[PDB]
């Protein structure tokens, strides 16, 4: 049809052919009836017979609405020269042709994108095949007709299918696409049309999963956010685990979810077509710096049941993402670096009692000089990620508690093989996964208390060699910079109960230990070098 | 912003479709006598009619008036001059209508 506009429009000098027509003739200097255009045009119209409308009846119906119509202008099997070359043969009658004009390829193109009910499949080089098939035959009937080619142009077809009569207008947020982390959180992109952002305002719709057509929830971004040419709104965990909530009982992963972009110019509104598919998972596209934190359940305690404020259980169950302390942490981060929320993404490391070589799952080997079961575990997962580890956050090691029970004098020891186990894994882990300059950031250590509160102390002098150790160790520059200190740990507030054994945390506690460590690692500032008023103090020599 | 203005919206046929002016371009390259007529991926939807249900498939008139144009210059570029040629070359006061027998 593309070439059947020249002849369709009406009137004698205003169709498209007259100025064709007249071009040539005035140039030649011949009158106006030298040159004779013939018509062989037919209306949608594939090449190859399995790209056609309806390949199973040879009948000829080409305007359509009668039944089904068969229109191919060749067919591979069995080379016949089909119903179209037939037609143009036909509208030839008896005359002898000098050029061709041959533009095609709009249903090809419709076939090649919904090729999937068709038993042959459609492919380019059939279509390659079909229209060199033509040409011979074309050029067998008569001898040597030089051929000219007129280009594809582009369709569009109609936004959204509720509204018939809405064209394509100024202000369209055309290109929709989405993604997420790791972890729950979503940022969607959008390219307007014709419309600049800067001078507009966008809202976002998102569908309910169950009637997906109603609303949940909808929220208004500034046509200012632009990256990497591409306009953006981010939708975070924060945001979109209460409209879980309200949805449904319990918190779920998003996936497969519809939504729309409807942009706010001059007072009017110009939404764009729906996005339904399944959200794809990129970190490398997403988010800039990895946080990877805690060990031995004292820094896991940071995504795990501890930290929720609203969790009625304590028994180390994960938590929701919304409330942890690892939010906080991020928000911290984020904030004081500059990046966006969604930029950041902290990573849960753990297992249950872990320690370098005293713990019953030991990160390193000295035996074998070998990492231990914890780190070979780890490392698969790790790895799995598309970007490069940043920080890893070193949490209280389990070697106190194994040094209280069972160790008098064997303490100096202890110290010298952590200090060398610690060495040789950060070498490790800078060579295996890359990203030179990685530093061990440490956590203040932890004391034993047991009795109705007040409580009596256990293990201080423990938890004060392990103490000097880790700021002997920050303090040179080999690494291990010490992030912060507990903010309470010495007045026996900042721990629970649970039965008359405090030896964990409180979820204020590890709130005030986020907020400490987010602000160390945006800002480089290493606090061993400025102890607290206490930690100067040592227990009395003689009782 | 110039970074986020696009000229055309997104449609799930754009690929194709330069794949097959992709295909068009080799079969020009590999056989003889075929040529480029006119190009038609300058136009934007501006220019195309807008048709209840379906829309924005098919040219205006001005646009076809224009690729109709650049087919008449490709043609004339390949046949600069008029081939044809006549035997009768002059008015007809200067012939002299005259009957003959049979030739010899």
């Amino acid at each position: 049809s593309q070439v059947a506009i020249h002849f369709m429009s009406g009137a004698y000098p205003d169709r498209g052919y007259d100025v064709f027509q007249k071009y040539m003739t005035e140039t030649w200097g011949i009158n106006y009836a030298g040159v004779h255009p013939i018509n062989g045009t037919t209306g949608s119209t594939a090449v190859d017979r399995a790209c056609a409308v309806n390949p199973n009846s040879e009948v000829f119906d080409p305007t359509q609405s009668s039944g089904a119509g068969g229109l191919w202008w060749w067919d591979l099997e069995a080379d016949k020269p089909g119903p179209a070359l037939l037609h143009c043969v036909g509208q030839v009658g008896k005359l002898k042709p000098k050029a061709i004009i041959w533009g095609q390829g709009d249903q090809d193109a419709t076939a090649l994108a919904y090729p999937g009910d068709r038993n042959p499949a459609p492919s380019l080089t059939r279509t390659k095949q079909a229209t060199k098939k033509v040409f011979e035959y074309l050029r067998s009937l008569y001898g040597q007709i030089p051929i000219f080619i007129q280009e594809l142009s582009y369709a569009w077809g109609i936004t959204n299918t509720d509204a018939p009569n809405v064209p394509i207008r100024t202000g369209l947020p055309s290109f929709l696409a989405a993604r997420r982390n790791t972890w729950g959180d979503i940022e969607f992109r959008w390219k307007s049309y014709g419309l600049d952002p800067a001078l507009a305002q966008y809202r976002i719709e998102i569908y309910n999963p169950s009637n997906l057509n109603q609303i949940l929830h909808s929220f208004v971004v500034s046509g200012t956010q632009e990256a990497n040419g591409y306009v953006y709104a981010d939708f975070t965990v924060e945001d979109w685990i209460p409209v879980m909530m309200e949805a449904v009982g319990s918190p779920n992963p998003w996936e497969f979810m519809k939504w729309r972009v409807v942009c706010l110019y001059q007072e009017r509104e110009i939404p764009s077509a729906p996005w339904s598919d399944n959200i794809p998972l990129d970190n490398a596209g997403l988010v800039k710096k990895t946080i990877l934190v805690g060990i031995n359940q004292f820094g896991g305690g940071h995504f795990t049941d501890m930290s929720d404020p609203t969790a009625t259980t304590a028994n180390g169950a994960i938590g929701r993402k919304d409330k942890v302390s690892a939010s906080t942490l991020r928000l911290t981060f984020a904030e004081k670096a500059g990046l966006r929320p969604i930029q950041v993404m902290p990573v849960n490391v753990a297992a249950d009692s872990a320690g370098m070589t005293v713990g019953t799952h030991k990160w390193w080997n000295t035996s074998s000089n070998s990492p231990g079961d914890a780190l070979l575990a780890i490392n698969d997962m790790v790895k799995g990620l598309g970007v490069k580890p940043d920080y890893f956050i070193e949490a209280n090691p389990w070697e106190t508690m194994y040094m209280k029970d069972v160790n008098s004098s064997t303490w100096p020891a202890l110290m010298t093989a952590f200090e060398s186990s610690n060495k040789a894994m950060l070498a490790w882990m800078r060579t295996n996964w890359g990203n030179p300059n990685l530093e061990i950031w440490f956590q203040g250590a932890t004391t034993v208390w047991f009795g109705v509160a007040p409580p009596n102390d256990l293990n201080s002098e423990a938890t004060v060699t392990v103490r000097d150790k880790q700021i002997q160790m920050a303090t040179a520059n080999i690494g291990f910079k010490l992030g912060s200190f507990v903010p309470g740990s010495n007045l026996y507030t900042a721990y629970r109960n649970v039965e008359s054994s405090w030896i964990y945390y409180t979820v204020e506690a590890f709130h005030a230990t986020a907020i400490e460590l987010g602000e160390a690692l945006a800002l480089n500032i290493n606090r061993a070098t400025n102890p607290p008023d206490w930690s100067y103090l040592r227990p009395p020599a003689n009782l | 912003s110039n970074a986020a203005v696009v000229p055309m919206p997104y449609s799930p046929t754009t690929v194709p479709r330069e794949q097959i002016r992709e295909i068009q371009l080799q079969l020009i390259n590999e056989m003889t006598d075929v040529h480029m007529g006119a190009l038609t991926a300058q136009y934007m939807p501006d220019d195309f009619t807008f048709e209840p249900g379906i829309g924005q498939i098919h040219f205006n008139v001005e646009t076809s008036r224009k690729v109709c144009l650049d087919l008449a210059k490709s043609v004339l570029r390949l046949v600069p001059v008029y081939p044809l040629v006549s035997p009768v070359k002059k008015q007809h006061d200067d012939y002299w209508f005259v009957g003959r027998l049979g030739l010899d």
